[PDB]
RNA sequence: UGAAAUUGAACUGGCCGUGAAGAUGCGGCCUACCCGUGGCAGGACGAAAAGACCCCGUGGAGCUUUACUGCAGCCUGGUGU
RNA sequence: GGCGGUAGGGGAGCGUUCCCGAUGCCGAUGAAGGCCGACCCGCGAGGGCGGCUGGAGGUAAGGGAAGUGCGAAUGCCGGCA
RNA sequence: GAAGCUGUUGGGAAGCAGCGCCAGAGAGGGUGAAAGCCCCGUAGGCGAAAGGUGGGGGGAUAGGUGAGGGUACCCGAGUACCCCGUGGUUCGUGGAGCCAUGGGGGAAUCUGGGCGGACCACCGCCUAAGGCUAAGUACUCCGGGUGACCGAUAGCGCACCAGUACCGUGAGGGAAAGGUGAAAAGAACCCCGGGAGGGGAGUGAAAUAGAGCCUGAAACCGUGGGCUUACAAGCAGUCACGGCCCCGCAAGGGGUUGUGGCGUGCCUAUUGAAGCAUGAGCCGGCGACUCACGGUCGUGGGCGAGCUUAAGCCGUUGAGGC
RNA sequence: CGCGGGGGGAACCUGGGGAACUGAAACAUCUCAGUACCCAGAGGAGAGGAAAGAGAAAUCGACUCCCUGAGUAGCGGCGAG
């Protein structure tokens, strides 16, 4: 929806948004798949009847032998022989329409916001990469750890903080991906990062 | 919203048919049962039969080739004035190519149906009927030359 | 190379199983099989002996190898992890928060 | 990879703007000698071709 | 001491029918306790061999020749040497 | 009220291997698998429960990708008759 | 290279409980079983006397840079060009050019000479018959990283001392074969026995973990028991009745079969099979409709007179965007 | 007397030579294909490379490689390709 709870050193001023409302699960899904799809690296290999050390000679004359009938041992029906239709390496990715890419990211952030978890932040007293600081901030922020958080900030020091913290996941502003988003319970991002987010979709 | 329950909205269904099992599609494995069904048939579209294929037709299409290849002639992209009037201002090959119906084409020819709005239509070609609508309200910018 | 591990031949506590808590000085440490011999795991060998030379070999329940993961270095304070402080000229090792 | 347009077919048949297939009337060149004015005329124009049209389409596809 | 080919599973009888037209196995009827050792070779369309005969496949191969086409080789005009 | 059925087409589902679910959850008070069952649920393929073996793994709900279920191929490898 | 200690279950904790801690490290591996803090690592960070690599940074050297007029000296020869025979090209003789050249004729030096698909004109292009040239590209014997890659009939042929054993004159062909247990504590002594092997004792949580030993299925061989059978005729079962034996208080259920009823195996192939047509000894494991590109119809979703990006680039290290 | 060569290298590369099966539902042009293979040579690459080019734009401006152009132009017993 709209109105989002922005947190600052000056209190909890709740600004407004523009994100849509109608959350279409299927669409959201397609995107997520596309993600878990493009990362799928093809490495599974099975040397077919072709690439097998075995000779090319015929085992029996296939006549007046009393035996079955074959050529070389490279035949699949020769335990050890070439795989029949074994999967060879190949890409699993494609090109999901850009519109959808954004449409999802919108409905995504909009969903967790609509539920009431999109806490925009700014005041980061976490002077450096010292986890203690972060957990001390999150504590006074409303993040007792009972909810997995996606931390989107520009500062690389804030990374350090929740970087090791198990119940949280750091991420770049552009790193906004529909997977990790709909992969956590809470979403909390830097106001400045909410700006670049408004760039892709505002 | 959590990972669980995002799946296809009931209509993806990767229900790939398994042609061999014991029920549904068994021994023969999918529609077969006869012979010449193991490697592959002829084409068959356009091709087999054994006789003089339906390829009995005859090429009237002249200019059906030449050694030097293809001649270089001004390609004329026919554009309808109905879409032309949609946007108003100064319609030139520049505008129609940037967004419209030109696609790095060569020549532009306004014509067709619709009701030409009052504006300068800088085209390379004009239909006799197309020269009427725009002459009832507007100007007729012809092409270049050199 | 790199085989080097925790302690050596000194004062050690056993936090393993059948001899948990027990303390003892480690007399042997076999890097290959990554194990140390203290005074803990001491099982009985019935065997007379593999080499006929010297009649009686012993029904000895002698010291047995023990994984060098369950033994721990120690000092005045009982049971501490290892830290290394390059001295003023050499390379010595300090325990948790004390010397050597 | 990439269907290859059956040139032979294209050089002798062009597809309509709708979903039909058209070709020149057959038997007008060789056999000719003195066939009624009707013949040579009826053989001048073109025609539709029913089922096999669906086949020929499956050739000049990228076309 | 210790094989073999073979082997759907067997609780594996005769006759007259019968059946894809030559039944231990289906009908009717007649015989007929269970198990084996030695011997014969009529049946199990006995075993072995995806019939050598025959036909079919726009299969394969060797061979012939005034089948086609082509090559070596030989004859020959011009020509360079 | 329809519901014999081969070639066929169409529909629904079961199980197998891996993936997200997982920094989770089940698990030595016993994992996977093996053995038994006259119990339970399902039309079914299967699923569940109980005893026994076994000794360290296993993996819901909801989704995703396949080297995905064998009785035969004088099929292949092995073991035994 | 930060951070753990007590108790409890157990043969054994890392499980379970109590209180605490680090975290630029909660990747993974191990430790007697399921450990951020016990061990090896991880994040981050430090390092070379010798060798190799090394314009990325710097310096130096080689080489090279101007106008107008006249002269027209020079500008790649058995070459161009032409013809005969051919190769390359999309070009199969075709209106056949261009590039190359086997045979023959055989030239000029900018008023030169090739070319823009026969050929001519016109217009424009380009300087043949000497040579050199980084990068972007190919590959993977080799080292590393990762896997909706295999997990010993898989995966390389080979996890194991394998291109071995073995087969072939030879070229060449080419296997099978992994696992005790946390620890070897791998069984002292006694008993029978020539030995192998067992039996008792001792080890272990466990010895139907005792040594090609984890799990240990099937075919297959065997011992004990219950039921059954020597007047019987059969695709071996199925329906009923009865008797025997076995679980339950009962009703009931299970195992077995005496008698009666009914009854032509499976697969394939066929007009048609139990067929005296095919295939199968038996078991267990291996085994056959896929993948890429393009097309087509259906379908879910986005967007709509528009829809969509390709290579690649920036980013990351299982983030996307341009 | 000095400088160099010889030979080996999984794959990759240029050059010299170069099939047939197969397809055309026969087959001989055509196809497979400059593929397989042989031989020589090079190197971490090779090849190629500054125009006697391209081609219709009084346009580009070495070579190489990717996408595209395009299954287009065109080639073809105008068959298969
Ligand atoms: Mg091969
Ligand atoms: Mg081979
Ligand atoms: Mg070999
Ligand atoms: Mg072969
Ligand atoms: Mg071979
Ligand atoms: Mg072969
Ligand atoms: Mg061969
Ligand atoms: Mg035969
Ligand atoms: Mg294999
Ligand atoms: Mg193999
Ligand atoms: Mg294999
Ligand atoms: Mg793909
Ligand atoms: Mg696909
Ligand atoms: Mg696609
Ligand atoms: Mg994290
Ligand atoms: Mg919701
Ligand atoms: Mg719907
Ligand atoms: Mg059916
Ligand atoms: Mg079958
Ligand atoms: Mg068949
Ligand atoms: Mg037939
Ligand atoms: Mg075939
Ligand atoms: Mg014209
Ligand atoms: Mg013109
Ligand atoms: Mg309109
Ligand atoms: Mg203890
Ligand atoms: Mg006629
Ligand atoms: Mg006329
Ligand atoms: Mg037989
Ligand atoms: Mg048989
Ligand atoms: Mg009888
Ligand atoms: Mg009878
Ligand atoms: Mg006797
Ligand atoms: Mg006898
Ligand atoms: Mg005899
Ligand atoms: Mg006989
Ligand atoms: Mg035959
Ligand atoms: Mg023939
Ligand atoms: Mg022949
Ligand atoms: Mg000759
Ligand atoms: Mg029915
Ligand atoms: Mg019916
Ligand atoms: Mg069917
Ligand atoms: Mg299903
Ligand atoms: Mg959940
Ligand atoms: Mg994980
Ligand atoms: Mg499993
Ligand atoms: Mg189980
Ligand atoms: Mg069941
Ligand atoms: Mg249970
Ligand atoms: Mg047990
Ligand atoms: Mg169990
Ligand atoms: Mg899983
Ligand atoms: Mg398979
Ligand atoms: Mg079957
Ligand atoms: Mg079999
Ligand atoms: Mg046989
Ligand atoms: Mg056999
Ligand atoms: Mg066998
Ligand atoms: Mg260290
Ligand atoms: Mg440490
Ligand atoms: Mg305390
Ligand atoms: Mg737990
Ligand atoms: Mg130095
Ligand atoms: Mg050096
Ligand atoms: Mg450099
Ligand atoms: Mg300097
Ligand atoms: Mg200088
Ligand atoms: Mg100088
Ligand atoms: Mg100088
Ligand atoms: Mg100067
Ligand atoms: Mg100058
Ligand atoms: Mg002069
Ligand atoms: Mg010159
Ligand atoms: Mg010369
Ligand atoms: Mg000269
Ligand atoms: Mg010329
Ligand atoms: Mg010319
Ligand atoms: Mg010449
Ligand atoms: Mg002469
Ligand atoms: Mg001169
Ligand atoms: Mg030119
Ligand atoms: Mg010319
Ligand atoms: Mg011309
Ligand atoms: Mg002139
Ligand atoms: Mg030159
Ligand atoms: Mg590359
Ligand atoms: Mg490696
Ligand atoms: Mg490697
Ligand atoms: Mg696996
Ligand atoms: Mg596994
Ligand atoms: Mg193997
Ligand atoms: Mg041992
Ligand atoms: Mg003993
Ligand atoms: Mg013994
Ligand atoms: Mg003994
Ligand atoms: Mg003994
Ligand atoms: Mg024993
Ligand atoms: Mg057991
Ligand atoms: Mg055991
Ligand atoms: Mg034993
Ligand atoms: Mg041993
Ligand atoms: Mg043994
Ligand atoms: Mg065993
Ligand atoms: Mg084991
Ligand atoms: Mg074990
Ligand atoms: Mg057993
Ligand atoms: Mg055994
Ligand atoms: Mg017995
Ligand atoms: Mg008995
Ligand atoms: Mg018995
Ligand atoms: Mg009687
Ligand atoms: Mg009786
Ligand atoms: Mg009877
Ligand atoms: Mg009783
Ligand atoms: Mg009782
Ligand atoms: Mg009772
Ligand atoms: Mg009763
Ligand atoms: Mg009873
Ligand atoms: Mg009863
Ligand atoms: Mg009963
Ligand atoms: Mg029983
Ligand atoms: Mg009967
Ligand atoms: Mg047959
Ligand atoms: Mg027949
Ligand atoms: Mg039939
Ligand atoms: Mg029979
Ligand atoms: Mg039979
Ligand atoms: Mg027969
Ligand atoms: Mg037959
Ligand atoms: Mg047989
Ligand atoms: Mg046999
Ligand atoms: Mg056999
Ligand atoms: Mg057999
Ligand atoms: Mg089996
Ligand atoms: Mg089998
Ligand atoms: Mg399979
Ligand atoms: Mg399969
Ligand atoms: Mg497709
Ligand atoms: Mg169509
Ligand atoms: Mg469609
Ligand atoms: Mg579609
Ligand atoms: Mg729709
Ligand atoms: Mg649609
Ligand atoms: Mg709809
Ligand atoms: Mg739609
Ligand atoms: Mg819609
Ligand atoms: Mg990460
Ligand atoms: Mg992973
Ligand atoms: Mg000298
Ligand atoms: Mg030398
Ligand atoms: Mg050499
Ligand atoms: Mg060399
Ligand atoms: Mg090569
Ligand atoms: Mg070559
Ligand atoms: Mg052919
Ligand atoms: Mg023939
Ligand atoms: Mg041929
Ligand atoms: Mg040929
Ligand atoms: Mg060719
Ligand atoms: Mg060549
Ligand atoms: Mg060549
Ligand atoms: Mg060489
Ligand atoms: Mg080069
Ligand atoms: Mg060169
Ligand atoms: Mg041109
Ligand atoms: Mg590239
Ligand atoms: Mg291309
Ligand atoms: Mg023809």
């Amino acid at each position: 929806m709209y109105q989002i709870p922005v947190l600052s050193p000056s209190g909890r001023r709740e600004l407004a948004a523009d994100l849509p409302a109608e959350i279409n699960p299927h669409l959201l899904w397609e995107v997520v798949r596309w993600q878990l799809a493009k990362r799928r690296r093809g490495t599974a290999s099975t040397k077919t009847r072709g690439e097998v050390a075995y000779s090319g000679r015929k085992i029996w004359p296939q006549k007046h032998t009393g035996r079955a009938r074959h050529g070389d041992i490279g035949a699949p029906i020769f335990v050890g022989g070439g795989v029949v239709f074994g999967p060879k390496p190949r890409d699993y990715s494609y090109t999901l329409p850009k519109k959808v890419r954004k449409k999802g990211l919108a409905m995504a952030v909009a969903d967790r916001a609509r539920e009431g978890k999109l806490l925009l932040v700014e005041a980061f007293a976490g002077v450096n990469g010292k986890t203690k600081e972060f957990l001390a901030w999150a504590k006074e922020a409303g993040l007792d750890g009972s909810e997995s958080v996606l931390l989107v900030t520009g500062n690389e020091l804030v990374r350090r903080a929740a970087r090791n913290l198990p119940w949280v996941v750091t991420l770049a502003p552009e790193g906004l991906n529909v997977y990790d988003i709909v992969r956590t319970e809470r979403l909390v991002m830097d106001l400045d990062a909410w700006e670049v987010f408004q760039n892709r979709i505002g | 919203d959590l990972r669980p329950n995002p799946g296809a909205n009931k209509r993806r269904k990767r229900v790939g048919r398994g042609p061999g099992s014991g029920h549904g599609k068994t021994a023969t494995r999918g529609h077969k049962g006869q012979k010449s069904r193991s490697g592959g048939l002829k084409d068959p579209r356009r091709f087999e039969g054994g006789r003089s294929t339906t390829l009995m037709r005859l090429p009237k299409r002249g200019m059906q080739g030449q050694v030097p290849g293809e001649i270089k002639r001004p390609r004329y992209q026919g554009v309808n004035l109905k879409d032309l009037a949609r946007f108003e201002g100064e319609v030139t090959p520049e505008l129609l190519v940037r967004a419209g119906l030109l696609k790095k084409g060569y020549r532009l020819k306004i014509l067709g149906e619709g009701e030409a709005k009052p504006l300068k239509v800088v085209a390379h070609a004009f239909s006799k009927s197309a020269l009427e609508k725009l002459k009832a309200a507007g100007g007729e910018p012809v092409l270049l030359e050199a | 190379r790199v085989k080097m591990h925790v302690k050596k031949g000194d004062t050690v506590l056993v936090a393993s199983g059948k001899y948990k808590g027990r303390v003892g000085k480690v007399k042997e440490v076999l890097p290959k099989k990554y194990a140390v011999i203290v005074e803990g795991v001491n099982i009985v060998k019935k065997a007379v002996r593999v080499s006929p030379k010297y009649p009686q070999g012993g029904f000895i329940e002698k010291e047995a190898p023990l994984h060098a993961s369950k033994v721990r270095p120690i000092c005045p304070a009982c049971g501490k992890p290892t830290r290394v402080r390059k001295k003023f000229l050499e390379n010595g090792k300090k325990i948790r928060v004390c010397a050597k | 990879p990439k269907m290859k347009t059956h040139k032979g077919a294209k050089k002798r048949v062009k597809i309509t703007a709708s979903g039909k297939v058209v070709a020149m009337k057959t038997g007008k060149r060789h056999l000719n000698w003195q066939k009624s004015g009707k013949e040579i005329r009826q053989k001048g124009r073109k025609f539709v071709l029913a089922k096999p049209e669906a086949e020929r389409i499956k050739l000049l596809l990228p076309y």
